[PDB]
């Protein structure tokens, strides 16, 4: 269903303004400042470790979540930290890139939701006792 | 197959964590 044409128009205005403030050393919100920090930790992660992203592995919509819920379980098998959370995110990005490489676009919407609910039910806790997101921003910003 | 990859992501994601942790 379609929402407000004004909420649409406001959402873009609000996006283009944060970006300009983040560049000039400001931030619209804690959410805005965290997003950009993760975007850049991500590219930094991509750069440092491009080798390990290659062709990852019978990717079909069939056993997609199954094969997914297991890699992540294994990822944090013995604990969370700021680097594994980044390792976590960058992992979803390639899945989404490699998926649309097979028109399996339909797999992208589902992927997002597996992360959001995992990060909510499992990553969210750690993150919270360990300083918060504000703390990440400091370690990983710029 | 997979398991080895999850392990790999645990590793490089630690080298990374180590980096910004040392800073
Ligand atoms: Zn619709």
């Amino acid at each position: 269903p379609l929402g407000s044409m004004s909420q649409s128009n406001r959402e873009l205005v609000v996006d283009f303004l944060s970006y300009k403030l983040s560049q000039k050393g400001y931030s619209w919100s804690q959410m805005a400042a965290v997003k950009q920090a993760l975007r850049e930790a991500g590219d930094e992660f991509e750069l440092r470790y491009r080798r390990a992203f290659s062709d990852l592995l019978h990717i079909t919509p069939g056993t997609a979540y199954q094969s997914f819920e297991q890699v992540v379980n294994e990822l944090f098998r013995d604990g969370v930290n700021w680097g594994r959370i980044v390792a976590f995110f960058s992992f979803g990005g390639a899945l989404c890139v490699e998926s649309v490489d097979k028109e399996m676009q339909v797999l992208v919407s589902r992927i997002a939701a597996w992360m959001a609910t995992y990060l909510n039910d499992h990553l969210e806790p750690w993150i919270q006792e360990n300083g918060g997101w504000d703390t990440f921003v400091e370690l990983y910003g710029n | 197959p997979e398991i080895w990859i999850a392990q790999e992501f645990r590793r490089i994601g630690d080298e990374f964590n180590a980096y910004y942790a040392r800073r």
